[PDB]
């Protein structure tokens, strides 16, 4: 479709995005020491 | 309407502005790629990792 510019609704996904990621690594290191719990028992 | 010779001697003339010294900014070396890019080489770089 200019001096256009972002607010904050723009930056809440942004800094959504960068949450999200955090906690999809959060969730698989905790994948990660279940299992290792697992094989430690074994 | 009559003159005496001249007192004072001229022509046409072009004036310009000068200059414009356009001292470059210190974050510059950013310029080529838009602002847009940047952030979405940040956003591209923490998905892929």
């Amino acid at each position: 479709d200019n001096s256009y510019s972002y607010g904050w609704s723009f930056y809440f996904g942004a800094l959504s995005f960068i949450i999200a990621e955090m906690v999809g690594v959060l969730a698989v290191h905790m994948f990660i020491d279940r299992h290792k719990q697992l094989r430690a028992t074994a | 309407i009559d003159f005496s010779k001249p007192f004072m001697s001229l022509g046409i003339s072009i004036m310009i502005k000068k200059p414009q010294k356009s001292k470059p900014g210190v974050f510059s070396f950013l310029d080529p790629l838009a602002y847009e890019i940047w952030m979405c080489i940040v956003f591209a770089y923490i998905g892929v990792s």
